[PDB]
């Protein structure tokens, strides 16, 4: 399922609900078009790898989480796991998403 | 310099 998180308060616990599941985070900007055109890959990735937990964050109304990344661009792709960062990237590419999640699955 | 495939954050936000 897709998770969306306004406040790092629940980007804590949404990384505890994980677990040991993979957790893909997306700083996409919600008022950028460029971005939210994005979602449909990352949003629709939910439904194919229903094992691993996609969160949706906006740099713009979540701003606390993404202050604390301090990302310099979106759209940005964090990957966590245990409640651990393990990767990282930006640009809009989404079959990007699909290989670090096959190498971190 | 400005690329659409990222939005910049030189945004007034």
């Amino acid at each position: 399922m897709v998770k969306q998180i306004e406040s790092k308060t629940a980007f804590q616990e949404a990384l505890d609900a994980a677990g040991d599941k993979l957790v893909v985070v997306d700083f996409s900007a919600t008022w950028c078009g460029p971005a939210k055109m994005i979602k449909p890959f990352f949003h629709s990735l939910s439904e194919k790898y229903s094992n691993v937990i996609f969160l949706e964050v906006d740099v713009d109304d979540a701003q606390d989480v993404a202050s604390e990344a301090e990302v310099k661009a979106t759209p940005t792709f964090q990957f966590f796991k245990k409640g651990q960062k393990v990767g990282e990237f930006s640009g809009a590419n989404k079959e990007k998403l699909e290989a670090t999640i096959n190498e971190l699955v | 310099p400005a690329t659409l495939k990222i939005c910049s954050w030189n945004v007034d936000g």
